[PDB]
């Protein structure tokens, strides 16, 4: 207070953290031939919490798998945990902030376990998530391998929800889309099959356009299912009304948790920040541009031997 | 080269490392979850209040009651139960109670607990009900033209985005079924009063 | 004054939170029982 103040983390900032850290891994994995790591909101929330238990405790697995059981976790995902401390006479801002999120990212970039678990080819999703105190920020990071990959999820209408995501695995079409109550598993509480349900198989893109209203949406959680042969899948056919989808026969992917992906907030920012990034890099290619025009007119002068 | 196929299937093993811890410990945990959302709603005075039902009915001064004392403790605390929902909780109740035959003074607790987030519920389907019938009423007048027959009849399009707001989250893939369970007419328009009728039925 | 009157307050409410604990502690001991039969005199005289 009086003194030391609290450092209540800016949520905006916390954001671009995470999302940075989520491209710098992209590029990392551009670096050889490697796919960027897609946006997996069970795992982000995940890594979140565990990152928030890590800035004032150790590494612990048990809260890990407690948090699963309480998310209904779908899919086998690894864990990564860094808690770096804070230098006892470093200066601490937003700027400071910022480079040393930057600087634990490198640490993870210098450990080999880190480096093959967050580049492994075997998956293809991730979530960061990240909690600092008054000495040690934690950083931590959750990988997922799933069939279907989440792409959009936003607010067409007023009451028109639209998500659009791309098949991962070729082989598997989304074919069931149903969920159970993550309170309470055994009530059916909603889903359809390929009657509203716009899936490509040469993009392995599909879509989603149903209905739903305003009945309690705040704590639980998506159940992805996928099934074999996409193609003996009937994509958007109109079926009679005396025949009902048979989902035993398909095959659960990923239970997670719903949130705005992208949050309007996120894309916004993220926005903001890469188009501020293109105009000073405009800015910077006019400077090496004119620098370039002045050099070789000196040159010119300079050609007269 | 010649972009080799090729269609191949990663198999989506449900191996979520489940717990090497004890079971109890597990239980204990899910025991402070209840204790926590219990707290939650349950006010202080509440909380101090809903013990007058269940001592003296525990005759026996064990901290237990059975079904007729479990009955009259909810009759006490003016919040009915079911004969078999109430059947049914008090053997789950002594599956894990070999030794007591009775419920303690936490399980009225939790019994209260569990009341209370189902009624709760009930009343936030109710209260989204009464708002999203404003909101039509809203739109419609956006629309002068429009005939009021739609009044409680909406669209395709302003029947999808509303379970982002609050609770208890239905996401994505938890909008396709009640749309069949309705089976609109082959005309695409949805009353959301077969919806209050349909969504109690369970 | 006005941060002594919320606590006082606050005070009020919880003694009403304790009347109604004391309500339900007027419902333990409705006929209980077993005799606690045999002894218990010896009550050292250095007392208090």
């Amino acid at each position: 207070s009086e003194i030391s103040g609290n450092y209540e983390a800016d949520d905006e900032t916390l954001r671009k953290i995470r999302r940075d850290l989520l491209d710098n891994i992209n590029l990392e994995r551009r670096h050889r031939d490697l796919q960027p790591v897609y946006i997996d909101l069970t795992t982000n929330n995940i890594s979140q919490y565990y990152s928030e238990y890590l800035v004032n405790n150790e590494h612990n697995q048990d809260f890990y798998e407690n948090a699963k059981v309480r998310y209904n976790n779908l899919g086998e995902c690894e864990l990564c945990h860094i808690t770096a401390k804070f230098e006892p006479d470093a200066d601490i801002t937003k700027e400071y902030i910022y480079d040393y999120f930057m600087e634990i990212g490198y640490l993870f970039l210098e450990s080999e376990e880190e480096k093959r678990i967050i580049l492994n080819p075997a998956n293809n999703h991730i979530g960061i998530g990240v909690f600092f105190d008054e000495i040690q920020i934690v950083v931590v990071l959750i990988l997922s391998e799933k069939v279907l990959c989440i792409q959009k999820i936003s607010q067409p209408e007023q009451n028109k929800i639209e998500i659009r995501g791309k098949m991962l695995d070729e082989n598997f079409g989304i074919y069931a889309i149903r969920i159970m109550n993550v309170d309470d598993q055994k009530k059916d509480i909603k889903g359809v099959g390929p009657e509203f349900i716009e899936y490509t198989r040469s993009t392995q893109e599909w879509m989603a356009s149903f209905e739903l209203e305003l009945y309690n949406q705040d704590r639980m959680a998506i159940e992805y299912y996928t099934r074999v042969s996409p193609d003996s899948i009937p994509y958007k056919k109109k079926q009679s009304k005396n025949e009902k989808l048979t989902y035993k026969h398909l095959q659960l992917r990923l239970r997670t948790p719903f949130q705005i992906y992208p949050d309007p907030k996120y894309a916004a920012e993220d926005e903001k920040e890469r188009i501020r990034k293109e105009q000073e890099i405009l800015a910077h290619e006019e400077q090496e541009r004119k620098e370039r025009e002045e050099n070789d007119a000196k040159r010119l002068k300079q050609s007269r031997k | 080269m010649d972009n080799t196929g090729k269609l191949e299937k990663q198999l989506v093993t449900l191996n979520d490392g489940l717990p090497k811890k004890p079971a109890k410990e597990i239980i204990e945990e899910l025991k402070h979850h209840l204790y926590q959302d219990f707290q939650k709603f349950f006010s202080e005075e509440k909380k101090q209040q809903y013990q007058n039902n269940f001592a003296l009915f525990d005759r026996d001064n064990d901290k237990y009651i059975n079904l007729s004392e479990l009955k009259e403790l909810l009759t006490s605390v003016n919040i009915t139960f079911p004969d078999d929902e109430l059947e049914e909780l008090y053997n789950e109740f002594c599956l894990t109670s070999p030794e007591a035959d009775g419920i303690n003074e936490d399980a009225v607790f939790i019994i209260v607990s569990k009341k209370i987030r189902d009624n709760d519920k009930d009343e936030q389907l109710t209260q989204a009900f009464k708002l999203v019938e404003k909101a039509v009423n809203d739109e419609l007048a956006k629309t002068p033209n429009e005939t009021k027959e739609q009044e409680g009849y909406i669209r395709v399009e302003q029947f999808k985005e509303l379970l982002m707001t609050l609770g208890n989250r239905w996401s994505e893939e938890q909008a396709n079924e009640f749309l069949k369970d309705i089976n609109p007419k082959s005309d695409e328009r949805i009353n959301y009063l077969d919806v209050v009728k349909k969504l109690m039925k369970r | 004054e006005e941060e002594f009157r919320l606590k006082k307050e606050q005070w009020e409410i919880q003694e009403r939170r304790k009347k109604e604990a004391a309500r339900c502690i007027l419902h333990f001991l409705m006929a209980r029982k077993e005799k606690s039969k045999k002894k218990k005199k010896k009550k050292g005289k250095k007392k208090k």
